[PDB]
């Protein structure tokens, strides 16, 4: 029985999509990015959905809401596979019907993302990281994504500074235990960051590599960067 | 001009 | 008048070295890389004698030691300089003799990599980063790196308490009007980590690239990542 | 062997 932000963003979680890769189209590379690109097309509209609950951000400017989203959108998309892989060992659920073990990550050529992504989800395991938690920390690296182009710095900071204050509560009533539970969260961030960096380089490379075909909103956050 | 624009508008 | 790992930390900041570019050598993008990789070999030494003072570091495995170096070193680095350039508009500060203005950086090929430091040091000023928090975070970015490497994970993550509790003690007793400071400064490390990425993968291209000489330390290190 | 051992090890 929380802060009412955590409480809110629970409730705001998007349900789950399904990756549902062609099964008229034989296994190749270019069908598992094929695969993993429309399913990124289609978890950002639900990101751009999602981020309109977020307390705040739809009082930002129009261009501020963008720079965001245009920054941050990869590490929420990997933020939600750690998430659902948390239950697995050595597997990243990218859906339900989506997961990825080693074998599969190096028929994609996704093996060394796949690995950054992993170390994320052992760090994540050994805190117990709880679905409350999961959930603020999305809304923190969307506010906290160092885009060069906002217009109301001061805006983006009390986005900032909300959320944060949001996580400080939920640690200090949930987890009384440890008092340095939500800096050890906040100390994750730089890690996912880093992986998000690999992961929009790679998704770059193939872009440009043009055997991959990939949907209008996809390029443009891809493009963005 | 952009659809993360186009879908930040909708409904 | 305040937190002991944080006095020490300050009495072990090591002193200022010179960049000392050979004045017999014409200006040019060579000379201004081969400075900077010297000045990177010199003060990656000196960083190896700091990490010795930090309270717990001694204590780990020198494989330990050795991983959490080769994977904070540039961040150690680039933090010197935005602490060093905070005094500054639009010069970043590699060394007293060593200020690059944006048309020295252009000249170097390093406008970018340059400009995404100047964003960490308009971050610190508009927070008045001061010299007990410069050095709190240095040691929480080195005892924070995300090395694949460790052999006692628990020991590293005792490292990263102790600095992060003092982080926390300090900004509590000095800074009682943000009971978020040390969050925010926590919430600094991505950025320092996006900006790090960027120098290395600069730096070992030009490695590849073979026209500039490097020392056998920064060698070492850049081989590393 | 490395000179980031030797320098661990030195002084
Ligand atoms: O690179 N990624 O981490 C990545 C790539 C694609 C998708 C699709 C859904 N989540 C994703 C995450
Ligand atoms: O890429 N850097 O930020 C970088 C490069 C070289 C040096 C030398 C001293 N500090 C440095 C920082």
């Amino acid at each position: 029985p929380y802060n009412k932000i955590v409480s809110h963003l629970l409730v705001a979680e998007p349900e789950k999509i399904y990756a549902m890769p062609d099964p008229t189209v034989p296994d190749s590379d270019i069908k598992a990015l094929t695969t993993l690109c429309d399913l990124a097309d289609r978890e950002l509209v639900v990101i751009i959905g999602w981020a309109k609950h977020i307390p705040g951000f739809s009082t930002l400017s129009l261009a501020d809401q963008m720079s965001l989203l245009q920054s941050a959108w990869m590490e929420i998309l990997i933020l939600g596979v750690v998430y659902r892989s948390l239950s697995f060992e050595d597997e990243l659920v990218y859906a339900d019907d989506y997961i990825m073990d080693e074998d599969q990550s190096k028929l994609a050529g996704l093996l060394d993302l796949n690995n950054a992504i992993l170390q994320l989800v052992k760090k994540y395991k050994s805190m117990k990281l709880e679905k409350e938690e999961f959930v603020t920390l999305k809304a923190i690296a969307l506010a906290n994504s160092d885009s060069m182009h906002i217009e109301d710095v001061e805006a983006v900071q009390k986005l900032q500074d909300v959320l944060h204050e949001a996580l400080q509560d939920y640690e200090a009533g949930q987890h009384m235990e440890d008092p340095r539970r939500a800096g050890k969260m906040l100390m994750t961030l730089p890690l996912l960051r880093q992986t998000s960096t690999k992961a929009v380089q790679h998704f770059y490379n193939i872009k440009l590599e043009g055997k991959v075909p990939m949907h209008k909103l996809f390029l443009e956050m891809l493009e963005a960067k | 001009n952009s659809l993360l624009l186009h879908l930040l508008k909708s409904q």
